[PDB]
């Protein structure tokens, strides 16, 4: 079969940079009969169904900006966007059809910022909680542009990290930094032994990590 | 140009339409006279003997089947046609030989008995392995499995069409042969309302004269085919050091091909709309080996005339 | 021009057969075929098959040979997609499209709006909304942050608000991603501590699937 596989898959530009993607395919797609270099270039906004923008991964679809332009054959192609702005974020496949309908991994647009400043919070559970038969206790972490970050938990300086959970925010466009939580779950009869609750959270902006702990 | 049909456009009623039922019946029925009459000039003596040498079936085999769908594919590969047209090319080189080709061998009149024996042995091998090599010369074309849209059914109904008369003119030739000049009579004047019949449908039954805005590239290779077919069977006919009768007819037997299928196969598995002028190039392809066929008609009476 | 139109959102049991209508007429509906793309949440686009109405010719992906089934019908001028054997992975997105065939699909120029799939036990619950309250001796700060944590609710119908709280400012909505087959969202508000005791903050859960809209007032340790 035909495997499709991109290379960056994830970057972020400013207004003026180019992305300048590049899918490299298996072999050589290039059909020697009809000088077509078969390949699809398609764009999917968030929350929405995807839009061609390129076929035969030379010619552009009508209806496009001319800023979206894609050039390659036989196995290297490259499409790129020079003066980029805030609507061409999207997802992109370069999918193929040389052979067999084969989508690629895709890349995904987002915007740089300088640095980060990330925001720490400790919550324990509502005394109510605990009557339903369980205990929870949630930390989400706020403001930080770097998707890279990884959170801990510590009791009695053990590590388990059992039963913990997160959740990304999606880049939300009043700023281009974002968020994250993690919660922990467990059930009655199995919260007040130990206490402890450390939470650290490891992050590229300092060296040191910054870790939180909890007390009763 | 991106990616979309042709804007020609078939009739409704053209699916049904009791005229061109008619003209089907009477072309069955036209053919199936002209075979009572070409079979009746044969006896089962040659039949046999070239039966129990089978060198010139076996030629006449090797060249339909072994380079006739080599050339083809090479052919679309080098002309850079459309996947439409390399397909249809390809099918129209790996049809069998028709009955025309016959008539056309009657008109040089060498070895009849080989040529009605090399046709029906052409058909009857078609039917048996036409889709393993349509299967393996397609591959980059129609990715579909097609092995169950060639005519099976339409295969043996012209074998049997073709073999009946035959045995009918043969069997009446050898048991009562006294009523020869009524049935060529016939044959003449069958030939004139053919040609009749030939004509009205030329006037008033191909519609769209669009056939002219069709690719020059792919009326070349089109073009090329017969010819290339009959050079192809006439040289491999001489370097097997056979007898001279049995170079032409072997040579335009294995140059001339069926069309019927080629467009039933077309008409199966693409819409006409999608089809463009392709959908008459069957039409084409037909009149153009006719008109070959004719050239060389003419160039062997003058050889033989000097 | 024309527009490929899709059955709509569809909640079906592990154990069971559903099937997928995608409607176009702008255009002849035998001059194309329809395709079909499950997309499962961001894991990026994956080939199912094509039907060609015409002929009524299907191919299938490889790993879709088990379940995927194709079917269309030219009178309707609809494609159907059966799967017939479904799994709690299964749930995606399903999109059909439309590409040009003439011996290979040329690519993929309209798309419909798309399915929605879920598989799961269903049996819908309503949230139990948890406030967060921070005080655990932490000396707190200039700002403080603030939350409503959600408990076991099926359907993804579900909006959080705070009528009196920072509004559309300082307000983040965090996706909420299955787990033992019931997912948890949860929501964070930041108000000034200063102004915090001044005036109260009261989070508000709308739930349009059910008939529940409890409102509760976090109350500091």
């Amino acid at each position: 079969d035909i495997v499709m596989t991109q290379s960056p898959s994830s970057l972020a530009v400013s207004a003026g940079e180019k992305v300048t993607m590049s899918c490299k395919s298996s072999q050589s797609l290039f059909n020697s009969r009809t000088r077509r270099n078969y390949l699809a270039w398609y764009q999917q906004k968030p929350g929405q169904s995807p839009k061609l923008l390129i076929y035969w991964a030379s010619t552009r679809e009508s209806g496009v900006p001319d800023r979206f332009t894609g050039s390659g054959s036989g196995t290297d192609f490259t499409l790129t966007i020079s003066s980029v702005q805030a609507e061409d974020l999207a997802v992109y496949y370069c999918k193929q059809s040389y052979y067999l309908l084969t989508f690629g991994a895709g890349t995904k647009l987002e915007l740089k910022r300088a640095d980060a400043a990330p925001t720490v919070s400790i919550f324990p559970p509502s005394s109510e909680q605990l009557t339903s038969g369980g205990a929870s206790v949630v930390c989400f972490l706020n403001n930080f542009y770097p998707k890279d970050i990884n959170v801990k938990w510590k009791i009695d300086g053990s590590e388990r990290q059992n039963g913990v959970l997160n959740s990304w925010t999606d880049q939300d466009s009043k700023d281009s930094t974002y968020s994250m939580s993690s919660t922990l779950t467990l059930t009655k009869d199995e919260y007040e032994r130990h206490n402890s609750y450390t939470c650290e959270a490891t992050h590229k902006t300092s060296t040191s990590p910054i870790v939180k702990s909890f007390n009763r | 140009n991106a990616s979309a049909p042709f804007n020609f456009t078939l009739p409704p009623n053209f699916g049904k339409r009791p005229t061109d039922l008619a003209l089907s019946v009477i072309l069955v029925f036209m053919l199936f006279f002209i075979m009572l009459s070409l079979g009746c000039t044969m006896e089962f003596s040659k039949i046999k003997a070239h039966l129990w040498k089978p060198k010139g079936l076996a030629i006449a085999l090797v060249a339909q089947y072994g380079i006739m769908p080599l050339t083809a594919f090479v052919l679309g590969k080098v002309f850079r046609l459309k996947n439409i047209e390399a397909l249809a090319i390809l099918v129209c080189g790996c049809s069998p030989g028709g009955n025309l080709s016959n008539v056309f061998s009657l008109a040089m009149k060498g070895d009849m008995n080989l040529s009605i024996v090399m046709t029906t042995c052409s058909t009857f091998c078609a039917l048996g392995m036409m889709p393993l090599l349509l299967y393996i010369y397609s591959r980059g074309i129609y990715d579909g499995d097609l092995k169950d849209k060639v005519p099976y059914k339409g295969i043996v109904i012209s074998l049997v069409l073709v073999l009946i008369p035959c045995t009918i003119g043969i069997v009446l030739k050898s048991k009562r042969p006294q009523y020869m000049r009524y049935v060529i009579k016939g044959g003449m004047i069958i030939i004139l309302l053919c040609s009749v019949a030939v004509t009205v449908l030329s006037a008033i039954n191909v519609g769209k004269s669009i056939m002219f805005a069709m690719t020059p590239l792919l009326i070349a290779t089109s073009s090329l085919m017969p010819f290339i077919g009959f050079l192809l069977g006439y040289v491999l006919s001489a370097l097997f050091c056979l007898n001279g009768r049995c170079r032409r007819t072997v040579s335009m037997e294995t140059g001339c091909a069926n069309v019927q299928l080629c467009s039933t196969i077309l008409n199966v598995a693409f819409p006409p709309e999608v089809i463009g002028p392709l959908f008459f190039f069957p039409l084409l392809y037909m009149i153009f080996q006719l008109g070959e066929g004719l050239l060389l008609i003419a160039i062997f009476w003058c050889y033989e005339k000097f | 021009e024309v527009q490929l139109q899709q059955s709509g959102p569809e909640l079906v049991k592990p154990g069971a057969s559903v099937k997928m209508s995608c409607k176009a007429s702008g255009y002849t509906f035998t001059s194309y075929i329809i395709h079909w793309v499950k997309q499962k949440p961001g894991q990026g686009l994956e080939w199912i098959g094509y039907i060609n109405p015409y002929n009524d010719g299907t191919k299938y992906n490889e790993k879709f040979k088990g379940k995927g089934t194709l079917t269309s019908d030219k009178s309707s001028s609809t494609a159907y997609m059966e799967l017939s054997s479904l799994t709690s992975e299964d749930s995606a997105v399903y999109y059909c499209a439309r590409s040009y065939y003439d011996g290979i699909p040329h690519y993929f120029d309209y798309w419909g709006q798309g399915t929605t799939l879920t598989v799961s036990s269903a049996k819908t619950t309503p949230p139990s909304v948890y406030p967060l309250a921070p005080g655990c001796g932490d000396t707190t700060g200039s700002s403080v942050t603030l939350g409503c944590l959600v408990k076991g609710y099926f359907p993804e119908s579900v909006t959080v608000t705070w009528n009196s709280g920072s509004l559309s400012s300082s307000v983040h909505t965090f996706p909420a991603l299955l787990q033992s087959g019931l997912y948890t969202m949860s929501s964070s508000v930041t108000v000034p501590s200063s102004t915090w005791p001044s005036q109260t903050v009261t989070c508000s859960v709308a739930h349009p699937a059910s008939s529940t809209t409890v409102d509760k007032k976090l109350e500091p340790s």
